[PDB]
């Protein structure tokens, strides 16, 4: 039961024990996790009076390229467990590479309560600061429109997706937050640039009611209010006949919207009149939402650029920057909301997981070994090493942390940028460029449409006979197949090398299918990855997916607004 | 400076232009409206009064494919659209001719009319594309080992490829693929993605051509 | 040798027959039946099967320019067809294509119909005719200031002079007594003497066509 004051307290206590739960965290994640093979490897049977120094001493430290194999072994068909306690229910992916192929990690329940709970904690700070009508509505670009299941039978989801269809998810959610204003369909629809579409209508849809404006990243922001200055007649147009664009095609969200469509001309008046006032668009967010206390997400190092834009619409409204952890484990909330992207810092959650620095002080790298999270010197940087339920035990994620000072008991950290960059040679490639060929080389029949390709992905399917290459589209608008069908002609056309003539045309491996999904898809894999919180780099995204490549192959499938395999050959 | 004289759906305007900016020209384009046709263009071709029209030292160059070749003649330094032999070039001029008549005059009818005149044009121009596709056979293009003559002057029609898919109700590509498949791989030649505009609108054009004419 | 596949009343045969003869190259002639056409004029000639189609070193080259260009291409050590300037061979290309298409529709238009459109391709050949004679002047050819490419085009309709004079009534030595002269100084050429037949056997044939095909 959500209240702003126990709640507080109660973290205030856990900032206090900061030390006492972060013991605490490990001895009881290695209770309940004794029994992971690795730990053999190390030689851990739990507990004794000697349990924390003894973790640190007997387990090493951990790649991409150790932790790939054995929890792949996990997802395809051995539905086989691992490394903390079960089978899991869910399967990841790690911006950045395992030696330029994908990374993977796994997914629990407790990760779900670690989102309720934070994203408690974080509401009542914000709204402490920026006090709420809880009989309103709010305006979140947010989606769990996909999910699909692995070759084995096991569920292969993103944060997006695991949290949203989460059985849990609306209750747990529905006392922390404004109700979005969207229905579930159009949230889960099989075609989200349409469903962003509508849910920009959405929140459009509530305006009084809406007490804030919410996507997880600000360039998610950007993207969707500079797609308002393209698209603002267009709705106006729909709307007002009770009628929507024919642009609309799949037939769930068709019928929510039918649900929500009758004539009404007068405030097309109304929209015409307004829209035209603005300059160059600026003030947009207060504009449609005047009462709005803030702007929420992450609006600090990759996402930096797009704040100001987002300060160009958001107008004088501040930008609240969003916490700081994921599934592979969550650090920090932001218990200042009010600070300036600029100033702004996060501070460490303690129950979440296990946290252990590298300092990277003397040249480089620095070899020096860890010390503990409170133990950390104030004004240095440290990379983070990971022990939690996300599967990834004193794991380096490959990430830089400042400490500007500490709130009470626990530190405060702040980062620049996005990039965590040591790149290898992968094995799914067709390398970047030609890869990238491909998507270009295709694009361009979009780009006849006035479209252009915002972003892209592939996925190698070895449960079929014969395997397939599914490549992945996110774009501007709607358009029709004929074009999307040349467009995987294309991409096949455009992998340039030999390899792929000899088996696409014998079909040993098969027929490339281009799965075409809407808007957002690599978007959320962003938000996924800044917002995984041990990281200053997190922005480089997998462009092929081997077997154990999984975020963004979560959101892949279902989502296809569209789905080709080639008539070529 | 070469002034073309230009239309924004012209095919074969967009055969000069493609032409030219795949060779290595900086050109002017002017756009014309064929109820006024221009003072110079009712100099440059006072009877046709037709395009593409390439202005070259004060020297009106007419024909889409002869502009082409003109293209070639003009800078013969850099990017060659023919191969060396003789024979290859017969070859490729003999296809720039196969694109000149019963396809686009059978395109011509699937977008242009309807009813009995639109079935004998969608059939040609399936029978089209597939004689094509036949001699596409295997090549990055055509009319040479890369970015060839005949490039040049069938590419510019795969814009209304989508006009032909919606007005004939049809999809010229589980037919014969490889074609418009070849299609979007030559838009990636700076040559025709800057010199083509957007097929919505060429499609409109079509439409508005066929709402005009019932 | 060449192989030709032809047709004796074509004016098209004569334009290979003249490129050929011009040259000093040295062919076999075979005569086409288009009821039972030789198995080597199919295989040569797949997709239209029109005369003539030259044969050389195992490669079929077909149409009429295009034929033409060929042999000049293929040979071009003795007497060149084209001017060596780009743009001087763009007036010939444009005025050969000229000669093929509205000379020659309205052309189809003297000996192949009767009543108002017979009027009509009467009215169209002595004005294309007047026009050809304004890009004259007072010369012997057209290509080349020898015999040339155009002239090669346009001198096999000469053979066909009489049957228009026949069919069109009309009186193309007094009009355009240019045009005809500069027919006859062709004929001067062996080129012409010996490739253009007795114009009596194609003017009997027009007139047998006629007869016989409603
Ligand atoms: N940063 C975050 N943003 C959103 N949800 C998160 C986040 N971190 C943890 N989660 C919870 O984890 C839940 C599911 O993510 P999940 O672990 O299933 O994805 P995964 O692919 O299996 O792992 P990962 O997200 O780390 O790549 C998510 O549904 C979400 O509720
Ligand atoms: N086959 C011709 C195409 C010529 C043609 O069809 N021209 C049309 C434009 S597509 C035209 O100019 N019409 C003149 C007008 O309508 O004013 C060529 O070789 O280019
Ligand atoms: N495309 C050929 C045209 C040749 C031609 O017209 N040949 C005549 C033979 S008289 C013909 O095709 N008649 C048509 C037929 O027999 O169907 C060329 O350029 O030479
Ligand atoms: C806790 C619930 C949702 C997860 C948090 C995410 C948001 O909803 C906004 C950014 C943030 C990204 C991140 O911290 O993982
Ligand atoms: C709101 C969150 C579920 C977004 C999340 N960071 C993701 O895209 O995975």
């Amino acid at each position: 039961t959500f209240d702003m004051n126990r709640v507080i307290d109660e973290f205030d206590e856990m900032t206090r024990n900061a030390h006492q739960v972060q013991k605490q965290t490990l001895k009881e994640i290695l209770l309940k996790n004794q029994s992971a093979i690795y730990l053999q490897n190390c030689g851990l049977n739990g507990n004794a009076t000697d349990p924390e120094e003894a973790f640190k001493s007997m387990v090493p430290l951990v790649t991409d390229v150790e932790l790939e194999p054995y929890i792949k072994r996990m997802v395809d068909g051995d539905t086989s467990p691992i490394l903390t306690g079960h089978p899991v229910p869910a399967i990841s992916l790690s911006s950045g590479t395992s030696q330029g192929r994908p990374k993977f990690i796994p997914f629990t329940d407790e990760l779900m309560e670690n989102t309720l709970q934070l994203f408690r904690t974080a509401f009542a700070f914000r709204n402490r600061d920026f006090p709420i009508d809880d009989n309103g509505k709010a305006l979140q670009f947010i989606f769990s429109s996909k999910q699909y299941i692995s070759t084995g039978g096991v569920p292969v989801g993103t944060a997006t997706t695991n949290v949203y269809r989460n059985p849990n998810f609306k209750a747990g959610m529905k006392s922390i937050t404004s109700p979005s204003c969207s229905p579930d369909e159009v949230i889960f629809s099989p075609d989200v640039h349409q469903a962003l579409y509508c849910h920009l209508l959405s929140g459009i849809l509530f305006r009084d009611q809406v007490q804030y404006v919410f996507a997880v990243f600000a360039h998610g922001l950007v993207h969707a209010f500079r797609t308002f200055e393209q698209v603002w007649e267009e709705i106006v147009t729909d709307i007002k006949d009770g009628v929507l664009s024919n642009r609309i095609t799949v037939p769930s969200v068709r019928t929510a919207m039918s649900k929500l469509l009758t004539p009404n001309p007068e405030l097309a008046e109304t929209i015409r009149t307004k829209c035209m006032s603005l300059s160059n668009w600026y003030g947009l967010i207060p504009a449609l939402f005047p009462n709005a206390k803030y702007v929420y997400g992450i609006m600090t190092g990759s996402m930096e650029p797009y704040v100001p834009k987002l300060r160009h619409y958001a107008g004088d409204l501040p930008l609240v920057s969003h916490d700081y952890g994921s599934s592979e484990g969550w650090i920090a909330a932001n218990v200042t909301p009010r600070l300036s992207p600029e100033e702004a810092t996060f501070a460490v959650i303690p129950n979440l997981g296990y946290f252990e620095f590298l300092p990277v002080s003397e040249t480089g790298e620095g070899e020096e070994k860890p010390v503990g999270l409170t133990q950390v010197k104030i004004g240095e940087e440290y990379e983070v090493v990971i022990t939690n339920y996300a599967g990834l035990y004193r794991y380096r994620l490959g990430d830089v942390v400042k400490v500007i000072g500490f709130y009470n008991n626990t530190p405060q950290l702040k980062f620049i940028c996005r990039r965590n960059l040591i790149l290898s040679i992968n094995i799914d490639k067709n390398t970047e460029r030609d890869l990238q060929l491909s998507v270009e080389s295709a694009a361009k029949r979009l780009s006849e449409e006035k479209i252009e390709v915002i972003d892209f992905s592939s996925y190698i399917d070895v449960s079929t006979d014969p395997g397939h290459y599914a490549i992945f589209w996110e774009i501007s608008g709607e358009t029709n197949e004929d074009v999307l069908q040349d467009c995987c002609n294309c991409l096949d056309r455009a992998f340039i090398d030999a390899g792929y003539v000899s088996s696409r045309k014998c079909k040993t491996i098969g027929a490339l299918e281009l799965r075409v999904v809407a808007k957002g898809t690599f978007r959320k894999i962003q938000e996924h990855f800044l917002g995984l919180g041990s990281s200053a780099g997190q922005f480089k995204m997998p462009r092929c997916v081997k077997p154990s490549n999984a975020k963004v192959l979560q959101i892949l499938c279902e989502n296809v607004v569209s789905s080709y395999f080639s008539t070529a050959f | 400076l070469p002034i073309l004289l230009d239309y924004w759906p012209s095919m074969f305007g967009m055969r000069a232009r493609v032409a030219l900016r795949e060779k290595g020209v900086e050109f002017e384009y002017r756009e014309e409206d064929f109820s006024n046709k221009s003072p110079l263009l009712l100099q440059s071709n006072p009877i046709h009064k037709k395009i593409p029209v390439l202005v070259h030292n004060g020297k009106p160059v007419c024909e889409s494919l002869n502009v082409v070749q003109y293209v070639d003649e003009a800078w013969p330094e850099k990017n060659p659209f023919f191969p060396s032999d003789p024979y290859g070039r017969a070859q490729a001029r003999f296809w720039a001719d196969f694109v000149d008549k019963k396809f686009t005059d059978a395109q011509f009818k699937v977008w242009g009319k309807k009813g009995e005149e639109q079935e004998a044009g969608k059939k040609e121009f399936i029978e089209a594309v597939k004689i094509l596709e036949s001699e596409l056979g295997d090549k990055p293009y055509f009319g040479g080992d890369s970015f060839g003559y005949v490039d040049i002057s069938l590419i510019t029609f795969s814009s209304w490829f989508q006009a032909y898919e919606k007005f004939g109700n049809f999809s010229i590509e589980s037919e014969s693929p490889k074609l418009i498949a070849w299609a979007k791989r030559c838009m990636e030649k700076e040559s025709v993605s800057k010199s083509l505009p957007d097929s919505e609108k060429i499609v409109a054009y079509a439409a508005e051509y066929r709402k005009n004419n019932l």
